[PDB]
């Protein structure tokens, strides 16, 4: 009806009250059947059993690195630079990516190209700033800066892993097969 | 305490600075009530040296989230039992969510 | 909404990975539900009472093992919720084992869940179709003049948000989880606060804790379910 | 429109198995109590038995 | 009751054959649990990489 | 008088989860006061996310719960 | 010189061997970072001996007569026959008073540490 | 419930500049006594008078601060550093914070005069 | 033993007159000692006798013949 | 001179390098419980890990502490290992086939035994810490707490038997292994056991303590390795307690039957056909037994403190005196008193 300080959806359940709790007299199972349990150690042994079912079933692991875990095309690992089919970079410096960047890792210089190209004359990521998000390869205008399926880039020094437009080159030409299948695979999706 | 408003549950606080304002600073309560399922807000206002009456005497759990609004922007809470930083480093000098310390911080740290 | 649609086999996979995980989930529970260590360990340790519960700020399986019937999926509900059957489960006794119990049962309704997702997963767009919000598909950003624009536009400045301010809630597997966020009306928030639950219960762990001997106290972490990334911000 | 989408089959998907299955097993546990009796009462038959012999073999040492 | 137990023929787990099969079965905790190892035919299967799907998606 | 015996419970200890300095005082047996010590990971992240974009923020909120990334999203998003 | 002689002389041979090789071959570069105790990555204030539970005290002490009382027996296991029904009689009346000892140690609660602090069971009451 | 920790102070402002001149000798006693504890804690290489020293310097600096609420805060946020030091929940880094004096000359250049700040592009 | 007292203020700075400390000398008043300086010489004092003051008493010394009628 | 040279020689090799092998064998049980593999990269089918690790701790340097008794911590490791080798001096791998053949072996036995617990004793008076103090303090209270099962168990045994000397108490069980008719005394013992060598679940010491391992986190080089090896050795020689107290030792069956058609009279060939009959009985047993403890760490959640002093002292130890009524009383029944 009319309520007071309350409403239908705050009356409690039907049955929100608990049952009282049973006392030992009131119990179906009589004493030397629950000392049998209690002294024997029965859901102990259950346990100890479900472990030992365990040991008779095939593991998980793979012998990396002759073997590898599942990759996907849209995977983020290391950074390349890529090309035209003629061989003319693609990237044309509009610097949306610096700008998109969440971590401020890209530092972009450019200038008019004695050809009368837009180029860039500096391109940097510091590895060490990126958090690997993909921002950068979403904005690209020209499908220029991509992350490749690499993770397999450890180095021995930090000053390594600050990379300039010529690694990141270098990269794109290493690397453009794999990029080619992620991208048959993944670019109807973008 | 009022029987048809039984918010129970504290949510958070925290603090918002508007440097354009004679009082800086605005206090934010959240409040819940599971009772009713409903939620309300609830807002007054600070400046660096004028306190607010802490509520950790209604909401145990207030306890932490006055000391981080301490901690953030310099807000004091009168009656609160143990107020002290609990987000910055040791002897940080500071309060960096106002709008006018800067990004970075004045000093960073390396091994001598 | 998201960023990329699903890919071509994905539901297939998760159907079959969800066929099996019901299984893995009944050997856990032969390891721990009956165990009379693990009872020993859990049971009538960092027992909290509902109204203390309330007053400390707690949430999720924190207030729902002391008896409270409360989870943001069910009481304001959000993205598809509602069109889903679940079950909530409930403690009594509000200590570590009620708490494991609740766990082990939210465990079988996300199955649930995603079950009746992979069944019930339906045709059309996945981000919303304005392109002043989020980006245009690509084939119409290298065809079409106001699709770079858009394009250009969002990934250079942002979209502006219309002032105002909102605290936001969601039932987060470790409780409550809220955002406090002020809108200036520019493309970068005024201000951002995040209510992380464990936060709060960290806050109540000299609450909770107290009396207790030192191994009860890491098992009261654990009930927690504490991540410090949450906890600091 | 909506081509090469991924969709859910047209009947549907079989129902997974979500709920609690730990079945009961074992006989119950008077019948360990017994067997454990059988097998001590056993035990203590061969161990007195050999007790008995050994003391035999002390006489005629 | 929907979520009851199923045989574990319906769980695209590995699983064994044979006379192993008869000798799970008889040594089960609960004879209807997988194994939890993907049916490697089934699984993933084709790879990301080279689903056909991709040549005909279109933006919806 | 009861003088209380007091331990720090981590940081480098693998209950206390690498981060945790957890300040006990002991009785013998039992805590009589407890206080965590925090901050230990704080990262500035809500001083962060005002110098972003909304969309530049998004991934702050995956390294909140860093076993719950897409509820965190999700919470930011909605 | 039997050989039992021979392997006990030879095992703390090999320990002290081991021990030296350790300190022939290992570094060592002690500095002061380096020689602090080990808690978690912090350092703590010296402090007053903990004060400590009665329990602790009680396990230790009540372990030497149950100790001897376990031990009193070993004579007669190795003398079980020649005393045969006489000594099984006096054995049984030794046993039975150590178990008093027993019973009062079960009874007296004595090993039991007690959680000090326990949730307050009082009605709230309000005088109208 | 809650509890404070030790040498916690509830946060009161005092309504008159007395009342408060009361508290701040009081917490100034307290770090003075305190001095010799900091000294084991935070294993320093300089003497007790020097951090008695550096005490005084500190509360010195405020000594001619006239609105009242200022003073609260002063107070206030010294009883925390107060806290912070006496429970060891500082580290010597922090502590040491405190005492830039006591560490070796940086260098033969600092300068003081025009020209010599001029050379160094800091005039 | 006053003149333990005598020796533990006499060893302080700001004072010109070492043979100003008589009996009954008042440190705000013939001294010139500040209130922080006054809280230095009673925690001197109290480290010297190895003994712990109390707040009230502490704060009520205000001369030498009140630190060895306490003393 | 030279035989008893030999035979010290191969005995000790034989026991160490089972020890070394138990660390593998200890990894690769968990790994396989756990649907992993375990060591299989350090050497052939991973077969040199465990010397590996020997190798490296060897080669790392020794921390001394700035509060600590460098002595004591040096020394204590090393008498628990010293201790814990010289209990293998008694245990036999056939008739009489032993090191030492004691008339009194299982009071040797026994005591060696109680020289057991001044490792973590000495251990936390090793540096000046209070936590150290109190964890060393428990691991020694559940140590003697449950020396005191064990003996009993010892003392229950003897009662069917009559004799200190081990080859007897195995020579006896040729009629039924002592397991038969006091199989709770087989699960009381194991339990024990595990309990004596604050294996899992009875590892409070090293898993829920002030320090984060044990009253070991000081100890790095040869100390830490002289730690790690009495408590594998133990594991060991725990087990063989089991073995000859309640496993016939190394009784498997009788092969009289088989001997009469192979040989037609005593040779080389005979003894040692014998002899590596009666060791792999003794051999099987042990594996078994390790194989348990690796299993039960496996399975369980750890106790408290107070749930195993508990454990010990109000559940097992009344059981135990209860026996101690039961069981001369049958032997009086039945007129079955052993004999010298
Ligand atoms: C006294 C009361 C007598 C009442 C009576 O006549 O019951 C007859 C009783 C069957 O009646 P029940 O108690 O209702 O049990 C039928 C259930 O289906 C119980 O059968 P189940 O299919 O649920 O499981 C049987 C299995 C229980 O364990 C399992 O379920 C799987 C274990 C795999 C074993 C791997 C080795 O048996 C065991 O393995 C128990 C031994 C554990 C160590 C081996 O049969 C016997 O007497 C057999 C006794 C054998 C004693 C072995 C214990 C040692
Ligand atoms: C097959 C091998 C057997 C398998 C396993 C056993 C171990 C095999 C590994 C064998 C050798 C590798 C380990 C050798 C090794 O690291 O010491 C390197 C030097 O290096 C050599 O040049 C010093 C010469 C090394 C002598 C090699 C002896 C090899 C047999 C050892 C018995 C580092 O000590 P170090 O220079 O600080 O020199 C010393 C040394 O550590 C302490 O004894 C001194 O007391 C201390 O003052 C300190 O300064
Ligand atoms: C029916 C008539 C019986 C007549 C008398 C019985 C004769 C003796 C029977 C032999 C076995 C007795 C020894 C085991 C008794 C255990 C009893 C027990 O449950 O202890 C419980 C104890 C907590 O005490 P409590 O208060 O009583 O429990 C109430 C909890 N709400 O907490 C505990 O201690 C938990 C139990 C300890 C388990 C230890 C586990 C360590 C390793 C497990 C060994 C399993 C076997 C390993 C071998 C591998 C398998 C091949
Ligand atoms: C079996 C293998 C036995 C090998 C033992 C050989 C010990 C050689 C190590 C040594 O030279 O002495 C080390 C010992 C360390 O103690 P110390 O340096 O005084 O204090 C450090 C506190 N941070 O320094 C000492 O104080 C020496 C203690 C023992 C005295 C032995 C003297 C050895 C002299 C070498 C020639
Ligand atoms: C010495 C320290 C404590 C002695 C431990 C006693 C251990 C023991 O029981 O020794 C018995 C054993 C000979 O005893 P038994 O069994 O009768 O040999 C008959 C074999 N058919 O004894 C032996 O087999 C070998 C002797 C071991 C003890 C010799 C130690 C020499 C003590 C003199 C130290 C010089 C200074
Ligand atoms: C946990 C570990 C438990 C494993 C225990 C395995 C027990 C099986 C071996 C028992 C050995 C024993 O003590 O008696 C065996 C004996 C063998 O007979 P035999 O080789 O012909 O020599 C005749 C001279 N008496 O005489 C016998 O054959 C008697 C029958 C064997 C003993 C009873 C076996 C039935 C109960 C087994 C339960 C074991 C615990 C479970
Ligand atoms: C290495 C070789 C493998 C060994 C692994 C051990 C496998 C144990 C399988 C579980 C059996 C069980 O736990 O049975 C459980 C039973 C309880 O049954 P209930 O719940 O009352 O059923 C009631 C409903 N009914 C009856 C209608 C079905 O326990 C007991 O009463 C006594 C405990 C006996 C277990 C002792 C184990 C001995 C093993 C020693 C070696
Ligand atoms: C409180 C205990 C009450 C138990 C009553 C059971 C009596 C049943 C009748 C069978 C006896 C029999 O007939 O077998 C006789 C046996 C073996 O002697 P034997 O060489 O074969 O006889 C020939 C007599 N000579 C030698 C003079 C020629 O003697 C026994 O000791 C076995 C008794 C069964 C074991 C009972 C132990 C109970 C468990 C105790 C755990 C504390
Ligand atoms: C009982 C002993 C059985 C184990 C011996 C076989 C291991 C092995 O011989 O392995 C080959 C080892 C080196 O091992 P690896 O470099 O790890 O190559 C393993 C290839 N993996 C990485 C793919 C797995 O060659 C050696 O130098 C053998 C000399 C060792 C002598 C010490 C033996 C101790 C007794
Ligand atoms: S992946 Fe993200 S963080 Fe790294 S460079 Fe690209 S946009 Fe910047
Ligand atoms: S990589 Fe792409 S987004 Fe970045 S500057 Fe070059 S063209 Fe523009």
């Amino acid at each position: 009806n009319i309520y007071a300080g309350g409403s239908a959806a705050a009356a409690p359940p039907a049955g929100f009250r608990i049952h009282r709790p049973a006392t030992w007299e009131e119990s179906e199972e009589g004493a030397l059947s629950k000392a049998t349990k209690y002294f024997l150690l029965a859901e102990m042994f259950r346990g100890l059993y479900v472990v030992l079912e365990q040991f008779f079933r095939a593991p998980y692991t793979i012998y990396y690195p002759f073997e590898k875990g599942p990759v996907s095309p849209r995977f983020r690992g290391e950074h390349a630079l890529r090309r035209y089919p003629s061989g003319e970079e693609r990237c044309i410096a509009c610097k949306l990516c610096e700008a998109i960047c969440p971590a401020l890792a890209i530092t972009i210089d450019a200038e008019e190209r004695i050809d009368g190209s837009r180029r860039t004359t500096k391109y940097d990521i510091d590895m060490t700033k990126c958090i690997y998000c993909g921002y950068c390869q979403e904005s690209c205008p020209v499908d220029a800066i991509v992350e490749t399926p690499n993770v397999e880039y450890a180095t021995e020094t930090r000053e390594e892993l600050l990379y300039n437009k010529e690694k990141l080159l270098a990269n794109g030409d290493k690397w453009e097969l794999e990029l080619q299948y992620a991208l048959d695979a993944d670019a109807p999706y973008r | 305490d009022n029987t048809s408003t039984q918010y129970k549950s504290i949510i958070d606080i925290t603090a918002v600075d508007y440097p354009s304002r004679e009082n800086r600073f605005e206090v934010v309560y959240n409040f819940l009530s599971v009772r009713h399922n409903s939620r309300i807000r609830l807002k007054t206002y600070a400046t660096e040296v004028t306190p607010v009456p802490s509520i950790t005497c209604l909401y145990e759990g207030a306890n932490w989230f006055e000391r981080e609004a301490y901690d953030m922007y310099g807000v004091f809470f009168e009656g609160h039992p143990d107020l002290r930083r609990i987000m910055t480093d040791y002897g940080f000098e500071g309060h960096p969510l106002r709008k006018d310390f800067p990004l970075t911080g004045y000093t960073e740290v390396r091994w001598d | 909404g998201v960023s990329q649609d699903l890919p071509a086999g994905l539901l297939d996979d998760i159907y079959m990975w969800a066929t099996q995980f019901g299984d893995r989930l009944d050997e856990i529970e032969e390891l721990l539900t009956d165990n009379r260590i693990w009872k020993l360990r859990t049971v009538n340790i960092g027992t909290v009472t509902a109204q203390d519960a309330l007053n400390l700020g707690l949430s999720g399986p924190m207030l729902r093992g002391s008896g409270i019937p409360f989870d943001i999926r069910k009481n304001a509900p959000y993205d598809a919720y509602d069109k889903v059957d679940f079950d909530v489960p409930v403690g009594m006794n509000g200590d570590c084992y009620d708490r494991y119990l609740i766990r082990m049962a939210e465990f079988r309704q996300s199955l649930r869940i995603i079950e009746q997702c992979c069944n019930d997963m339906p045709a059309g767009a996945v981000k919303v179709e304005d392109f002043k919000i989020n980006s245009p598909p690509r084939n119409l950003m290298k065809e079409d003049m106001e699709a770079l624009i858009h394009h250009f536009l969002l990934y250079t400045k942002g979209y502006s948000v219309p002032p105002g301010e909102t605290y936001t809630a969601i039932e987060a597997p470790k409780g409550e989880m809220g955002v406090y966020v002020v809108s200036d009306g520019s493309e970068r928030p005024y201000k951002c606060k995040i209510r992380a639950p464990g936060f709060a219960h960290l806050g109540a762990f000299d609450h909770i804790a107290r009396g207790h001997f030192l191994p009860d106290a890491v098992a009261i972490i654990g009930t927690m379910d504490l991540v410090f990334g949450e906890v600091d911000r | 429109p909506s081509v090469g989408q991924d969709l859910p089959p047209v009947g549907g998907y079989e129902p997974v198995q979500w709920r609690r299955n730990l079945p009961a097993r074992g006989f119950r546990p008077l019948v360990y109590l017994a067997a454990l009796c059988g097998i001590c009462g056993y035990g203590f038959y061969r161990a007195l038995g050999g007790i008995q012999e050994r003391r035999e073999l002390k006489r005629e040492k | 009751l929907p979520g009851g137990p199923v045989p574990v023929f319906k769980k695209y787990t590995v699983g064994s054959k044979g006379i192993w099969e008869k000798l799970r079965v008889l040594l089960a905790i609960a004879p209807n649990r997988s194994t939890g190892n993907p049916i490697v035919p089934l699984y993933r299967v084709p790879t990301p990489g080279s689903r056909p799907e991709a040549n005909v998606y279109q933006d919806p | 008088r009861i003088r209380a015996f007091t331990i720090n419970f981590g940081p480098q200890h693998p209950a206390a989860h690498g981060v945790l300095r957890l300040i006990l005082e002991l009785s013998g047996e039992e805590i009589i006061r407890s206080d965590p010590h925090v901050g230990l990971l704080h990262r500035g992240t809500e001083k962060l996310i005002e110098y972003k974009t909304y969309m530049q923020a998004l991934p702050y909120f995956d390294r909140l719960d860093y076993v719950s990334m897409m509820t965190n999203e999700q919470v930011f998003s909605l | 010189m039997n050989t039992f002689i021979i392997f006990i002389i030879l095992i703390p041979i090999v320990g002290f061997a081991l021990l030296a090789v350790n300190i022939l071959l290992a570094v060592y570069k002690p500095y002061n970072e380096k020689l602090g105790a080990f808690e978690c990555g912090l350092t703590s204030f010296n402090q007053t001996r903990l004060a400590f539970n009665a329990a602790f005290i009680l396990v230790a002490i009540l372990f030497l007569p149950f100790d001897l009382e376990i031990s009193t027996l070993l004579p007669y296991v190795m003398s079980i026959y020649l005393v045969s029904n006489y000594g099984f009689t006096i054995v049984l009346l030794f046993l039975l008073i150590l178990i008093i000892g027993f019973v009062y140690e079960i009874n007296t609660n004595a090993l039991k540490i007690n959680k000090h602090n326990k949730p307050n069971t009082d009605s709230l009451i309000y005088k109208l | 419930a809650i509890i404070a920790t030790a040498f916690a102070e509830t946060v009161k402002f005092s309504g008159s500049k007395q009342e408060l001149q009361k508290r701040t000798l009081a917490l100034y006693r307290q770090f003075l006594r305190g001095a010799p504890t900091f000294a084991d804690l935070y294993e320093v290489q300089f003497s007790i008078p020097t951090i008695r020293t550096k005490i005084r310097q500190e509360f010195e600096r405020h000594r001619f601060v006239d609105d009242l609420s200022i003073q609260n805060v002063l107070y206030a946020k010294g009883h925390m550093e107060y806290q912070e030091c006496i429970n060891f929940w500082k580290q010597q880094a922090q502590f040491l914070k405190y005492f830039p004096e006591e560490d070796d000359i940086q260098g033969r250049h600092q300068p003081s005069n025009f020209v010599d700040k001029f050379l160094k592009n800091r005039a | 033993a006053e003149k333990r007292i005598a020796a533990v203020l006499e060893s302080f700075d700001k004072i010109s007159n070492p043979a100003a400390i008589t009996p009954t000398a008042s440190f705000a008043k013939d001294l010139n000692l500040d209130s922080l300086d006054t809280v230095e010489v009673v925690v001197a004092i109290e480290e010297e006798f190895g003994i712990e003051i109390p707040d009230k008493e502490a704060d009520e010394i205000k001369s030498v013949n009140q630190a060895v009628e306490y003393i | 001179m030279i035989i008893n040279i030999v035979e010290i020689l191969i005995f000790l090799v034989c026991v160490l390098f089972s020890v070394a092998y138990l660390t593998v064998a200890e990894r690769k049980t968990l790994a396989y419980m756990q649907r992993r593999l375990g060591p299989n990269f350090v050497g052939y089918y991973g077969l040199l890990q465990a010397f590996a690790d020997a190798v490296k701790l060897l080669l790392k340097e020794i921390v001394l502490p700035k509060e600590s008794n460098y002595i004591i911590l040096v020394i204590s490791p090393l008498i628990t290992l010293i201790t814990a080798l010289i209990g293998w001096v008694v245990i036999p791998l056939g008739p009489g086939i032993t090191l030492g053949e004691l008339n009194l072996g299982i009071l040797f036995s026994l005591a060696i035994g109680s020289l057991g617990v001044f490792g973590s004793l000495l251990s936390g008076w090793s540096s000046n810490s209070k936590y150290s103090l109190l964890g060393s303090i428990r691991s020694t209270a559940q140590l003697i707490s449950y020396e005191l099962i064990l003996t009993s168990i010892f003392i229950i045994i003897i009662m069917f038997v009559s004799s200190l000397n081990i080859t007897t108490i195995i020579e006896t069980q040729r009629v039924v292994w002592y397991c038969i008719p006091l199989l709770p005394l087989l699960l009381i013992f194991f339990i024990a056991s595990v309990a004596e060598t604050a294996r899992p679940p009875f590892d409070l010491t090293e898993s829920e303590s002030e320090l984060v391992a044990g009253y070991f986190t000081e100890y790095s080089g040869s100390p830490f390795v002289f730690f790690f090896l009495a408590e594998y050795s133990n594991i060991i020689l725990i087990s063989a307690f089991n073995g000859y107290l309640l496993l016939g030792g190394y009784l498997s069956f009788n092969y009289s039957y088989l001997f009469n058609i192979l040989f037609n009279d005593y040779s080389y060939v005979s003894f040692l056909f014998e002899g590596l009959i009666n060791s792999s009985a003794y051999a099987i047993k042990l594996v078994f037994l390790m194989f348990s403890f690796i299993w039960v760490r496996a399975a369980f959640p750890r106790f408290t403190y107070d749930n195993l002093i508990n454990f010990c002292w109000i559940i097992l130890l009344p059981l135990l005196f209860g026996i101690f009524l039961i069981i001369p009383s049958t032997l009086y029944i039945f007129d079955s008193f052993p004999t010298l």
